[PDB]
């Protein structure tokens, strides 16, 4: 019940995600250890220019800057993709976490196992009369095209907004003594291309998306005789294997 | 799990070249995410924007803080550091992950995996196939005679053999399925090129930009609103380890590439698209082993790579040698001897008889049982008699059906001294064993099928002369002149039979030489004619000449030279009338004239006293001479089918007359006198023009309702008693 | 898995020795990442780029900034330190891998990989065979299955060292390895050795910034230098350790000769003679499990050895041929005997010894049985039939057969399926040769050893025998039975046969002489002649048979003879004669001369009718003229009171005489196939006549009184 139920798109997506999962981590970890922003003031052979601020004013400077001006989208990027890999997964996942579809599951593979070795009357009774799983199926690819496109087109404008530099105007005076200040994100040029990375890893799965919709809107699935559940498990494990579906046909022939 | 035999070695090394490769790309991320950093110093004295470079000696006072030096250390390292410096451990693990995926792209594909995964499991189950090893540990006038080097057999056990033939249909339906596909080649050449290519690309920009990576950098990032410095001079720490860890990515690189194109020249050089399987079946004399297409090939290939005995143990699973002996082996262990002696029966002959119609071959199982006396073969393809036939004591007839039978050196002695008759139908010439001539002890010898050759005609046979003991002869071939063979060994033959079933046949003269001969069978030779030299054989006793289309028999008046001719059988013909010359034939005790025209009885036949079978049905005959009682030995007369509608009273005057075939005339009525035939057993009476059965036919001491042939409704004219009493003789 | 039989106690050392290594080339490494740095601070006054080292003490002030510091570190770090102190464990995780890839090579690579895991798989069931343990003790009953299993163990093993013993890669590979690693040691304890000295806990760099720093030299510390010396110390004498037992596992390697075992020392103490040197790729793995273990080897030896596989063999058919059923097969032959006929087996069981009561034993086509002195277990055999099979003999069973065998049957199909030695037996009696043994230019040559069997008395020959061997006529000095059969082929003797004066029988069947030579009529000493089925058609050679004072049976039957000369009245010694089976039609009277005949058959003839001089002979006995033309029985011949059979089927016998009753001594007579009204009663009054004795149609036998049908029944039943 694991490796005949996945169609080599399934495949596809299930590898991206584990990426994406990955990448979520990652930007995470970064940005728990090594996420600050460099403050400096913006106006006071050459010399220095001592702005005659204490360590401790920079980094009170710091935290009011990085907390104030840089943008949303760069201090939750990551953790906005662990939240999408993990609502990826769990769809995907759902429909095997599913007590009752691991109810249908389990006695398709045991049937099929059998029909193999070589129950089918009470099969085509009890299974034949759902249709739901297909609908489900169904709903949960569309669900995935939704997540996809949303993702795509709200993040290609935001992806550009993570900047190096940046600057704050924050009023910080009276207890440093000046109110514009010009700083950088160090990571900022990492996490551009960590999410261009990350958004041609959304494409992919779109596009594998896109391509189980052809699937699954090309040749009506609901009959091929058996009824749309019966149809559509059975269009399932003959993309895993063709083979298969000829040795299942056997015990219907009356 | 078991796909570690399809991996060759050049492959496992790269499987571990990858996983170098990613653990150093590991390494190398985990080091710059957190220990990667520039260290700044600005330079006072600038001159074309450049550091100019120009009592012990004091420190220079750039007064700066701490913050601007990290400042200026981000901007800097963000600006004015090789991007390569900057991101390879990122290009070092894409590369690896891209090498992984290629090198398992046919597995995690569920299409080749399919096939891979069949594949795998067929040849393991194969590999450890008990009969496998069996099958290799089975490892000029005797071949032009039809004789056979002997073979060996053993003994095997129902559920394994079952097994071993499940197998085979497993191979077979595999082969079937996969020989055509030629896609897991593909895909592997596929993934050959592209990591070539890759190889090709990295190992060219990688040490293109290797040498970006110094330890040393000058930045100019021009920020003096916040600094006040223009050029800065800066460390970087890493740089060295990065360029150790560059040149050992690009020397794995390299290794990785002289991998893949040996993989490359090796698959492009050996033309793996058909397995030249030529070695292996010359040294094991395995001729039924045929060099498979693509798709079956490079599995062939890939396996041999592994492991070369691999191959071994599934060719002798590839062979219809194999098959035919396996097969062989299970129909022995599959005929059990209770099933063969249900399958006995009892032929007219009174002899056991087991007839193998459309069989794979011979089951060794038959000749345990002793009692067998006749054997029938039919349509067996070229089979070959094994030694054991010497265990069949009573043995005597070997039947031959389209069988080109060969047979071993124990056989054929066993054979050249216990067996009796042999009969033959063979559709063609080859089909005929020619170690049959060496058989002594042959006494009676049937030839079925047509033999009939131009210029080598009746020469095939010519081994005739050979079979000194040889008795009887029937020939059924559509001849048109008699063998010479047959001619010279005809002069200790006792019987001789041919079948021309529409063949105009010619004597020739050449039939007087056999003066041994009693019997002479000569049906639908369409003789038209009686030749003379017939009556030459004065040893004859007994002669057909059925279907012969005869109009005139007058020549029989000259078979007084025979002095011991028994029988005469003329049916089947165009008679219209009996000469009187056969009143010279005294010695005549049966005769057939029925399927003819006659229409009466001449007087003068009933000069033959001696006559106990007479059958003169479907003729014209419509009334009988009052001399039957002449032939007081009658015991047999058949009226059937003629328009007899009166019996005369001499008719009752045979007491002996133990059965009779009146029926299907147009006999009105039936004498009183029937109860005089005291010896009548049977009797025929259906199609009888009859109105009442007589009651003196309930006396006849034989008589019974199996005896009585006639409608029910004419039989229910008799008496009850005698209803009563023919079926408690029915019941008793 | 199994593998740890395969890894020496040397592997295992180095196994864990690598283990450490690399343990502490991770902890090298993990130092050197996170805390590695070297504190620098400048030298005020630089003589010849080197510290001079020339109101309570102050500070020394260097006016350089932290990051100043953070600098020249970095860039002191880079230049002046020396390379072996910085990259210390990444060599010692570089060679410590390629120190597991050496170790670990010829598992992963493939070639090497199955041949290992073959040997390995079959010792494991070698070693736990149930036929092993009990062969041991040996120095029984058994299961079949059992038996199969070890056969089948044979086979693989056959097979599997014809796979081995020809490939040679496993020791090269092995060889190449062993070599890689000591030199490999050699070059890291050399090089280390050299640079272990370069780490300091300080150095002195002179780094050329002055435009940066404004100091010339600087001192520096590098804090883990120390830490860095002892691991390197204490890497090197690891190494050393995988240096001597690498170097220990060369000479090892090369003081054996381990291409070939000896294997002398358990089949000399086990008393396994058939146990051969193995040669290169098989004893390199047999001398590595023996190092982890010898128990192997000597499980191993037994399944190598060949009189194992030959005592198996025995075993297993010993155990299937129990007593029980042996007794059960053993059945007895139509002359009276308790015969053995062992049809296709593998050889001879040895159980088959078990008796005292043989005396005839069949053997046939039972390939390469070797006679072993075992057959002195039954003495008073003296029949032995070898059909098929050349069997090998042994001196004590020559000299066994030599003086207690009397019968010997040996059919060939072959020349060289003639034993020779069969010749050198004294005290044989009959010989049975049957097998075309005629050849062109080598005639009767296979039979040269014939003239030592002096004591022979019978000789049978059915070998197509186109002429009478030279041999046969010197062993004719004192036959007494001498049978030729030729298969029909013309046997020619001319002037060769009547020099056997001793013969007492001779029978030429099928000789295909077609007129009798008169050297047969020299033999004085015979007294019954056989010539079934030669085509003899003029027999009047018979007038020569006076010179045959004791021939009471002549056999010339089968033949074509046409009529029966007179001058056989002249032989009146004669009791039996046959000459059934020809052409006569008419019955010389002057044959009845001879009163003493008794067997006489004249069946398949032309006769119809029967002398009346047939009663003239009281001694007769037997009468069959079965398939004739004889009308009715004369009336002499019912003057014959002893006559005890009487074929007379296939006969046109109108009606059966009276007299038959008048005859008491009929013991038998078949009247199935005769045209016979109804049975008279006499024939019920014979004392000696039975209902199984006659032969007779049941419908007719009923026409016979029920008083005479019940006594017959009675009189069937006892």
């Amino acid at each position: 019940a694991f490796r005949v139920l996945k169609p080599w798109w399934d495949v596809f997506t299930d590898y991206l995600s584990v990426a994406m999962l990955m990448i979520g981590v990652f930007g995470c970890t970064l940005q728990v250890m090594q996420d600050k922003i460099i403050c400096l003031p913006k106006r006071v052979e050459m010399k220095g220019l001592k702005t005659d601020l204490d360590l401790q004013q920079y980094s009170f400077i710091n935290q009011m800057c990085y907390e104030r001006a840089l943008h949303w989208y760069a201090k939750y990027f990551p953790y906005l993709v662990l939240i999408h890999t993990l609502v990826f997964m769990l769809c995907s996942n759902f429909w095997f976490k599913f007590p009752g579809s691991s109810s249908k599951i389990e006695h398709f593979i045991s049937i099929l196992g059998k029909c193999f070795d070589s129950k089918v009357k009470k099969f085509r009774l009890h299974v034949e009369e759902g249709d739901i799983l297909y609908a489900m199926y169904v709903r949960q690819t569309v669900l995935k095209v939704i997540k996809f496109l949303i993702i795509i087109a709200y993040n290609s404008a935001l992806v550009s907004k993570v900047q190096f530099t940046v600057d704050c105007n924050v009023d910080i005076q009276d207890m440093t003594g000046y109110k514009n200040f010009s700083c950088n994100h160090t990571m900022a040029h990492l996490f551009s291309k960590l999410s261009f990375c990350y958004l041609c890893f959304v494409s992919i799965y779109g596009l594998t998306c896109l391509y189980t919709l052809y699937w699954l809107f090309y040749r009506s699935l609901r009959e091929y005789d058996v009824k749309n559940d019966f149809a559509f498990m059975l269009h399932m494990i003959d993309q895993y294997d063709p083979l298969y579906s000829k040795r299942f046909a056997v015990f219907l022939s009356e | 799990p078991a796909y570690r035999i399809l991996k060759p070695w050049w492959d496992v090394f790269t499987d571990y070249i990858s996983i170098v490769m990613l653990m150093i790309a590991v390494f190398g991320g985990t080091l710059q995410v957190t220990q990667d950093k520039m260290i700044c110093l600005p330079c006072k004295w600038v001159t074309k924007d450049s550091c100019n470079d120009s009592t012990g000696p004091t420190g220079i006072k750039y007064d700066l803080d701490r913050h601007q030096y990290n400042y200026v250390d981000a901007v800097c390292y963000e600006n004015r550091l090789h991007w390569f410096a900057k991101y390879f451990p990122y290009l070092v693990l894409l590369h690896t992950l891209i090498f992984l995926a290629c090198s398992n792209f046919w597995f995690k594909f569920p299409r080749t995996s399919s096939k891979l995964e069949h594949f795998v499991s067929i040849l393991l189950k194969c590999f450890d196939s008990p009969w496998t090893t069996r099958a290799l540990s089975e490892t000029k006038s005797r071949i032009e005679q039809g004789i056979v080097d002997r073979s060996e057999t053993g003994v095997l056990d129902k559920k394994e053999g079952e097994q071993a033939k499940a197998l085979f249909e497993k191979v077979k339906k595999f082969r079937t399925h996969v020989e055509e596909g030629d896609i897991v080649y593909r895909l592997y050449m596929r993934q050959t090129i592209i990591k070539v290519i890759k190889f090709a690309l990295i190992i060219c920009y990688t040490v293109y930009y290797v040498h970006n990576i110094k330890f040393d950098v000058d930045c100019t990032v021009d920020i003096e609103s916040l600094t006040g410095y223009r050029t800065y001079r800066c460390a970087h720490p890493l740089a060295t380890l990065f360029k150790i860890l560059a040149s050992f990515y690009i020397s794995l690189v390299i290794f990785y590439g002289l991998i893949c194109m040996y993989t490359l020249w090796w698959m492009l050089r050996r033309s793996l698209k058909k397995y030249s399987f030529e070695s292996i079946r010359e040294e094991s004399s395995y001729s039924d082993i045929p060099d498979v297409k693509n798709d079956f090939a490079f599995m062939l290939h890939l396996i041999d790579q592994y492991d070369p005995l691999y191959s071994k143990r599934f060719a002798v699973f590839l062979s219809e040698v194999s098959e035919n002996k396996l097969r062989q082996l299970n129909l022995n262990n599959e005929w059990t001897l209770d099933k063969l002696r249900q399958r006995l029966t009892k032929n007219a002959q009174d002899k056991l008889e087991l007839h193998l119609f459309m069989l794979s071959g011979i089951p060794d199982t038959v000749f345990d049982l002793v009692e067998l006396e006749v054997l029938k073969l039919e349509l067996i393809p070229d089979v070959t008699i094994p030694p054991s036939i010497a265990q069949l004591t009573g043995l005597k007839e070997l039947w031959l059906y389209h069988t080109a039978a060969k047979i071993e050196a124990p056989a054929l002695a066993f054979l050249r001294e216990n067996l009796r008759a042999l009969h033959i139908k063979f559709t063609d010439i080859k089909e005929i064993p020619l170690w049959i001539y060496s058989l002594k002890t042959l006494e009676e010898l049937h030839l079925t099928g047509n033999l009939s050759a131009e210029n080598n005609r009746y020469i095939v046979i010519d081994g005739l002369r050979e079979l000194k003991r040889l008795k009887v002869l029937r020939l059924k071939s559509n001849l048109s002149k008699l063998p010479q063979v047959v001619t010279d060994v005809g002069v200790h033959l006792q019987k001789l039979s041919i079948n021309n079933e529409g063949t105009k046949l010619i004597v020739l003269n050449s039939l007087k030489k056999m003066v041994n001969l009693t019997e002479l069978e000569l049906i639908r030779c369409d003789l038209e004619r009686i030749p003379h030299s017939i009556f030459s054989l004065h040893n004859l006793q007994e002669i057909d000449l059925k279907d012969n289309n005869l109009k005139t028999i007058e020549e029989i008046i000259s078979f007084q030279h025979l002095h011991r001719l028994t029988c005469l059988k003329l049916w089947y013909n165009h008679i219209a009338y009996i000469p009187i010359q056969i009143g010279n034939l005294t010695n005549l005790e049966r005769l057939y004239l029925n399927r003819n025209k006659i229409e009466k009885i001449p007087t003068q036949l009933f000069y033959c006293r001696k006559l106990r079978y007479l059958d003169l049905s479907h003729n014209n005959l419509t009334f009988l001479p009052a001399d039957i009682g002449l032939l007081q030995n009658l015991q047999n007369l058949a009226v059937t089918a003629n328009r007899i509608e009166a019996l005369p009273p001499e008719l009752f005057q045979c007491r002996k007359l133990r059965a009779l075939h009146l029926g299907n005339n147009v006999l009105q009525s039936l004498p009183s006198r029937v109860g005089e035939l005291t010896n009548l057993t049977q009797i025929e009476l259906r199609g009888n023009r009859l109105e009442c059965l007589p009651v003196e036919l309930g006396e006849c001491p034989l008589l019974k309702r199996s005896g009585l042939v006639v409608e029910e409704d004419l039989f229910s004219t008799l008496p009850p008693e005698v209803k009563e009493r023919l079926w408690r003789a029915d019941k008793e």
